[PDB]
């Protein structure tokens, strides 16, 4: 088990208000330790000395006010450290502005909207920090975009593009963190790792609308589909872990390329669970086995 | 030479306070020492003379 963002308004008041005893917040907390009605040790009031004994029942038995704007503006300031509306290193400035600021405007309605705001800025960190976790909602809007300036639903040679359509729309229910399709330039492309290392245009797959249906050859790569760009190809292995059934294997490389870049993934997990093994027996082998990889390479390229 | 004498001897002194500690014992345990903030010597008024 994880925790959230650490609570904004709670790493304030860490910083701020009494750890141990605070005899007016923990009233009662206080009055059950001294009227020896603890569970721990009931007698640990009386072997304590009689001075800070003392100081103990003048703060409890009569509440004193404690300072709160402390804890309650800086659990804003805090908040806006995490929410990132500051830098990190602004904490000096925006601390005190506001607090100048509440100087000026102590006693208006203001602050009385400000605790109420506390309670909202510390649940935007929890909101913002949840919706982070799922970066669709820099990636659905950044679709419509996509979807309403591509001509949609126009293959007039052979439709299979249809299934195509939910296909990127799969793309960003399933994998939504580091899965941004950014609009840098008008071309729109979609990136898959949070350092992306396979980040291809969805316009050029603009190469593909006049390849929506095709007459296939026979089964070795066609006689026509070298015109497919390695840009395209990069986009069609990266939906290929997403959509398999829907798009034709017999009639265009939309389905058949499609069925066979699942034997590139079939093939990567299979070396995967295969390199985890001989790497691993390295204390009987004693070698640095590349013979791991040519094999690799011998059950792809012999077959 | 053998003569006769009654001797004086004395001590020497200097540099430190003459140092006294505040309890019952009249022993400085802590900076707060018992008498200190005691039953008697807490929050009532007393006059010292000498």
């Amino acid at each position: 088990m994880m925790q959230d963002a650490t609570d904004p308004a709670v790493r304030a008041a860490l910083q701020s208000q009494p750890s141990g005893l605070n005899s007016t917040d923990d009233w009662r907390q206080v009055m059950d330790r001294i009227m020896s009605l603890t569970a721990r040790n009931p007698d640990a009031f009386r072997q304590q000395p009689q001075a800070n004994r003392l100081s103990a029942i003048l703060e409890a038995v009569v509440p004193a006010r404690a300072n709160p704007t402390h804890e309650k503006v800086l659990a804003i300031v805090n908040a806006l450290a995490e929410n990132r509306a500051i830098r990190p290193d602004e904490a000096g400035l925006v601390y005190d502005a506001l607090l100048q600021r509440v100087a000026r405007y102590n006693s208006g309605n203001v602050q009385t909207n400000l605790d109420r705001l506390v309670g909202d800025v510390r649940e935007a960190v929890a909101q913002r920090e949840r919706a982070q976790q799922q970066g669709n909602l820099g990636s659905m809007v950044a679709l419509n975009a996509f979807l309403s300036t591509q001509p949609a639903n126009v293959p007039r040679g052979q439709e299979d593009y249809t299934n195509f359509v939910s296909a990127l729309r799969l793309m960003v229910t399933e994998t939504p963190q580091s899965e941004v399709y950014q609009s840098g330039p008008d071309y729109f492309f979609q990136t898959s790792r949070q350092g992306l290392q396979t980040v291809n245009l969805s316009q050029a797959f603009k190469n593909l609308q006049g390849l929506w249906g095709v007459r296939a050859p026979t089964g070795d790569r066609a006689t026509v589909s070298s015109l497919l760009t390695p840009n395209s190809r990069l986009l069609l292995l990266l939906i290929a872990p997403f959509t398999d059934s829907g798009s034709v294997s017999r009639d265009t490389y939309l389905g058949h390329l499609l069925t066979l870049y699942r034997e590139a993934i079939g093939q990567a997990h299979v070396d995967e669970h295969t390199f985890q093994e001989i790497t691993s027996v390295s204390r009987a082998l004693g070698q640095e086995d590349t013979g791991s990889l040519e094999a690799t390479l011998n059950y792809l390229l012999t077959n | 030479t053998a003569v006769d004498s009654i001797t004086q001897k004395k001590f020497l002194c200097d540099r430190t306070l003459w140092r006294i500690p505040f309890s019952s014992n009249f022993m400085s345990m802590g900076a707060l020492t018992d008498l200190g903030q005691n039953l008697l010597y807490a929050n009532s008024a007393h006059a010292l003379d000498m």
